[PDB]
RNA sequence: AAAUGUGAAUUUUAGCUAAUCUCAAAAAAUAGGAUAAAAAUAUACAAGGAUUGUAGUCUGAAAUUCGACUGCAUGAAUAAG
């Protein structure tokens, strides 16, 4: 205390030097991902627009199945 | 003498020099077997800058590929032997990096920008991007394939009188002639406007520009023959000048001390070397692109090494642009930073890559499925699945889960 | 016809309870979104997630534990396989009944290599009873063999071929498309594991008659 | 931890006599990258690290008979028996 009151030389040039301690990080659970009453009208709508975005293409025919793409194209002679 | 058994003492046509190394490096862009995607489109010359088109799967024309493929913008690390057709996923970052890319070509203004993400993410193919949206805009593409050909020592180098940078004609020669093929159409439209003295050849101003280019015929006047080129392209007031387009991939590796040794056995600086020093000085505005254009360098994961400088760059960088009134700071205490690597870095603009979006995601399953190489059924089960797997979407890993997997 | 949430379900015929939009009650029958029909598909048992041929035959490839380097290197053949021309099958080296034509193996990786597998395993193995035969000789006796000891006996054969020939390029997919090439060379009847097989079956042929020798069947019968 | 040395290591001791502090760093793997007529045609002699020269370090009265590591140079047999 003697030592750091002597206003000789405050080493204020000097930067705190913290290489001899190993700092350490802790993880904590997302607190985006908490099932609250705000939330779960969140997951509400991307349940529904996931059934729409399929849904849509279901009834234009456009939902890709790659079996069948293999399937049709081998049997309709188009591989010679 | 020894009486021990001992085992008495006591086919084809070796490979030829290069084949080997050709073998791992050649890239192929199509699979007959593969089949043909229906309503498979191709990229207008402004299809990368169209909100629109942000999902969706595009052929590239064909002589886009020839000119990709002249400045090799293909790697054997990427999956395109798997499909016919060469395609890409316009994806939100393409359409935010090429609208910036539109706006400074015609406002003559110059976007200095620099590309990270994690091991795969779409660095390398965000390139391939924006010098496709810079062949149909009719720009000047001068790209570097790989920035560890200039770094690791590999290729011939010689020093410059009277100053401390080094060229490398070897590197200088191929980087011209691969320049030629990919701007084969826009650099016939242009002549030279100033009078180049030394020259391998005597060339008349008002020539055809293409003409100046096939001078290096040799290495050595390799380098001088790039100056004079660097001067026309950048002419102060002349018209029909396009934007020009410099890219470099695996920028970590221009952003530390070289492998090259100067007489002294001293290793030279990246930023000494003449091809590199003139990079960093585009990317740092020092040298002005009078008719503008933009200069990107993307950083790599794979076979890169790690410098405090640039890490940190990016790092306050993108503290600035988000606000923070603390920005990281040097490590006091740290002896692994680089003065020039943050002078350099001072004003780049960066732009992050993380995984695709599960609306991306879809648009290139259905291009995998429709091609037959992923026998499943594309539904929002089905895209979660693999954009969970593949890390929030991580494109490159998406490919691991469903192209190169052993179920199908 | 334009589609909407009230109609979406009823129009597309997809089930809301699939996709969570009106979930059952827990409470009551235990599930929230429908139950997975059983039994469940033999792919969905993650010890028997691979065919198991691919399965197999990959195990083979390994060396030192190393089942990761294993599974890229049976991820490659696959993909340099999807990648080839149809084969053109040799009439001398008909391959197994009921195989489908060459026209579909390329898309079907999988079923390229069993076919291959399945074409060139032999049927019989030949073990030999010691000192029956007559001066020392052995008696060697065909007998039948089980899937895995026929695919077993085929994949090595195959290896076999592969580990002898020479290098050709560099890269990680050296050992992969070299083994990949033989896996062609036996679907088209031009590979040297053919005269492998039919030279043991020789042997079964040559020896149909050992089933019920003297010796087999007077071991301690002549006191 | 810091500083010094190409390195073995040295200088100096913070903490702990310990689920606290220290030895302490896992490696293979995973993902990239470089090298090939990668030894048999002598102007293309591979991989390999034994043998020996020399300059050092540590332990200890003491390293010669007879120790362990480090730098530079030397570069044997060895075609999977
Ligand atoms: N927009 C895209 N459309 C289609 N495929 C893509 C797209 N972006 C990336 N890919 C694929 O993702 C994989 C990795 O892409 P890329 O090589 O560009 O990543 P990277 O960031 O450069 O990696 P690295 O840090 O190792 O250099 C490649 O197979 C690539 O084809
Ligand atoms: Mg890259
Ligand atoms: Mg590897
Ligand atoms: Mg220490
Ligand atoms: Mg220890
Ligand atoms: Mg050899
Ligand atoms: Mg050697
Ligand atoms: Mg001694
Ligand atoms: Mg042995």
């Amino acid at each position: 205390i003697a030592a750091a009151k002597d206003p000789k030389d405050t080493f204020e040039d000097i930067p705190l030097d913290t290489r001899h301690h190993t700092f350490t990080k802790k993880i904590s659970f997302p607190k985006e991902w908490l099932l609250t009453e705000e939330r779960k009208k969140e997951l509400e709508a991307a349940r529904q627009q996931a059934l729409l975005k399929d849904a849509e293409k279901v009834v234009q025919g456009a939902l890709v199945d790659g079996a069948d793409v293999v399937k049709q194209y081998l049997e309709s002679g188009a591989a010679e | 003498q020894k009486l021990r058994f001992k085992k008495t003492k006591k086919s084809g046509k070796p490979p030829l020099p290069g084949e080997r190394k050709a073998y791992r490096k050649k890239i192929v862009l199509s699979n007959n077997n593969a089949l043909p995607v229906p309503g498979l489109e191709t990229l207008r010359p402004n299809d990368l800058a169209k909100q629109d088109n942000v999902g969706s799967v595009k052929a590239l024309p064909e002589d886009v590929v020839d000119a990709l493929r002249a400045m090799e913008a293909f790697k054997p690390t990427q999956c395109w032997g798997i499909f016919r057709q060469p395609s890409v996923l316009i994806r939100q970052e393409t359409v935010d990096l090429t609208k910036k890319m539109k706006a400074a070509g015609a406002d003559g203004k110059t976007i200095r920008m620099v590309i990270e993400g994690n091991r795969v993410t779409g660095k390398s193919l965000l390139l391939l991007q924006a010098m496709t949206h810079a062949f149909m805009n009719d720009w000047v593409v001068l790209h570097i394939p790989e920035a560890q050909e200039l770094t690791t020592a590999v290729t011939e180098y010689a020093p410059i009188e009277n100053s401390p940078l080094w060229t490398q004609p070897t590197y200088t020669l191929k980087l011209l002639q691969s320049f030629k093929r990919a701007n084969e159409k826009v650099l016939s439209r242009m002549n030279t406007v100033y009078s180049h003295a030394d020259l391998p050849q005597i060339i008349p101003v008002n020539s055809p520009l293409l003409q100046l280019i096939n001078s290096a015929k040799e290495a050595d006047g390799a380098w001088t023959v790039f100056q004079a080129l660097w001067r026309e392209l950048n002419a102060e007031n002349v018209p029909g000048r396009p934007p020009i387009l410099f890219s470099l991939d695996g920028l970590a590796h221009i952003m530390k001390v070289s492998d090259y040794r100067n007489p002294a056995f001293e290793l030279i600086h990246s930023h000494d070397l003449a091809l590199v020093k003139l990079f960093t000085d585009c990317l740092s505005g020092a040298t002005v692109m009078p008719n503008g254009g933009a200069v990107l360098g993307a950083t790599t994961r794979g076979n890169s090494p790690r410098s405090a400088s640039m890490e940190l760059a990016i790092a306050q960088r993108e503290a600035e642009k988000a606000g923070e009134k603390e920005v990281p700071q040097r490590d006091p205490y740290s002896k692994k930073y680089d003065d020039r690597v943050e002078a350099v870095m001072k004003s780049v603009e960066i732009l992050r890559l993380k995984g695709v979006s599960k609306t991306e995601a879809r648009g290139l399953l259905e291009y995998w499925a429709a091609s037959g190489m992923l026998k499943k059924r594309v539904d929002e089960s089905m895209v979660s699945e693999k954009w969970t797997l593949s890390g929030n979407g991580v494109v490159g890993e998406m490919e691991r889960a469903s192209l190169l997997t052993m179920k199908a | 016809v334009e589609v909407t949430p009230e109609n979406a379900a009823a129009l597309s015929q997809l089930s809301e309870i699939a996709y969570g939009v009106k979930a059952a009650d827990v409470a009551i029958e235990g599930h929230k979104y429908g139950l997975p029909t059983l039994p469940l598909p033999s792919e969905l048992h993650h010890k028997y997630r691979y065919s198991e041929v691919v399965n197999h035959a990959t195990k083979l490839l390994m060396k030192d534990g190393k089942l990761s380097k294993a599974q890229r290197d049976m991820a490659m053949i696959l993909n340099y396989l999807r990648s080839s021309p149809p084969p053109k099958l040799n009439p001398s080296r008909p391959l197994i009944p009921g195989h489908p034509p060459a026209s579909h193996l390329p898309l079907n990786p999988v079923e390229y290599l069993t076919v291959a597998i399945d074409s060139v395993a032999p049927l019989i193995k030949m073990r030999g009873y010691k000192g029956l035969a007559g001066g020392g000789r052995s008696l060697e006796v065909p007998q039948p063999i089980p899937a895995r000891q026929r695919r077993s006996t085929a994949f090595k054969w195959i290896l076999d071929v592969v580990n002898k020939k020479p290098s050709k390029g560099s890269g990680r997919t050296m050992f992969a498309h070299r083994v990949a090439e033989e896996i062609v060379a036996v679907v088209e009847g031009r590979s040297s594991v053919w005269d492998k097989r039919m030279l043991i079956h020789k042997l079964g042929t040559a020896n149909r008659a050992n089933l019920n020798s003297p010796a087999l069947q007077l071991k301690g019968k002549r006191f």
